[PDB]
This record gives structure tokens, sequence and C-alpha cells, in this order.
């Protein structure tokens, strides 16, 4: 972070990053992990998990708000679109 | 007794049906003779629970039941 600060101001380490250090910190630098049991969760892909254990709070967060505000159905106005079919096939 | 003064600057009505473009019109009509309230404090429609829509008081947005 000290050598990508000086490349450009914004350039910072972000969350998705930290987390991802500090988590491989937490396996293989604290005890109960070998180096083929800490490597083998990184390999097989632990640290998806908590991004998806995470997100699912805000999933149902979501869900409850558009249900409680009572919304009804989107439907992504023409004009957001522009369709690029072939001519005639 | 029928009334001899309809509308006022404090008349509020009621407007039944789903009708955003007539309504968006009379708030903006509200908005362009420099009223304080919006003419609109309700809508009734049978087919709909009770929400909120959001309107355009100017450039701020409020919202009507």
């Amino acid at each position: 972070e000290k050598i990508t600060t000086s490349k450009k101001p914004n350039l910072i380490l972000n969350v998705d990053g930290l987390i991802g250090v500090a988590f491989v910190d937490m396996l293989r630098n604290c005890g109960s992990f070998t180096r083929e049991e800490a490597d083998e969760y990184i390999d097989i892909g632990a640290l998806n998990g908590i991004f998806v254990l995470g997100r699912s709070m805000g999933f149902i967060g979501h869900y409850l708000d558009q249900k409680r505000l009572k919304q009804g159905l989107y439907r992504h106005p023409w004009d957001d679109i522009s369709y690029v079919l072939p001519e005639h096939m | 007794g029928k009334s001899t003064t309809l509308f006022s600057r404090h008349t509020k009505a009621i407007v039944w049906g789903m009708q955003t473009r007539a309504v968006q019109g009379m708030l903006d009509f509200d908005y362009v003779c420099s009223r304080d309230e919006p003419s609109v404090a309700a809508m009734v429609y049978p087919f709909t629970g009770d929400h909120k829509q959001k309107f355009y008081w100017g450039h701020k947005e409020i919202l009507i039941p």
C-alpha cells in the first residue's frame, strides 16, 4: 500500500483486499492450521464464504425493504437497452 | 347550500384513480402558481394498498399517500 499510494492517491487497500489478506493472516498465522490445512481452505474457497454470509444480510434487508415499501414490478425502460440485432439472418 | 368560492389557495383535494400524469401536472401547477402546499393530499385507488408516491415540488421530492 505504501508503494502503491505513491503511484496514485486513490489506490488504497480495499476492504475486499484487506479482509482477504487479514483472513489469510488469521488462518496461516494463528494456530490450528498447518500450512496444508490453511492453504487447503484458501484453495477450496473459504474466503468466498465470508463475503456470501455477510452479503446475505444485506440482500434480505433489501428484500424486506422492497416488500415493506410495497413497490410493484420493475420493468427497465426501453431507453437503456440499445438493441444491436443483426440485419436479416 | 351551493358554495360561491369553489377553489382557493388553500383548497385540498383527493384525486380518485391512478393518474400519475395528471396529478403530476396538477402538482406542477401548484408549484408554478407559487403555492405553499400541494393541491393533492391523497389518492384513492381500490386495486392497490396504501403507499407513497414520489412527486416533484420543483426539484425537491415529496411523498403523497
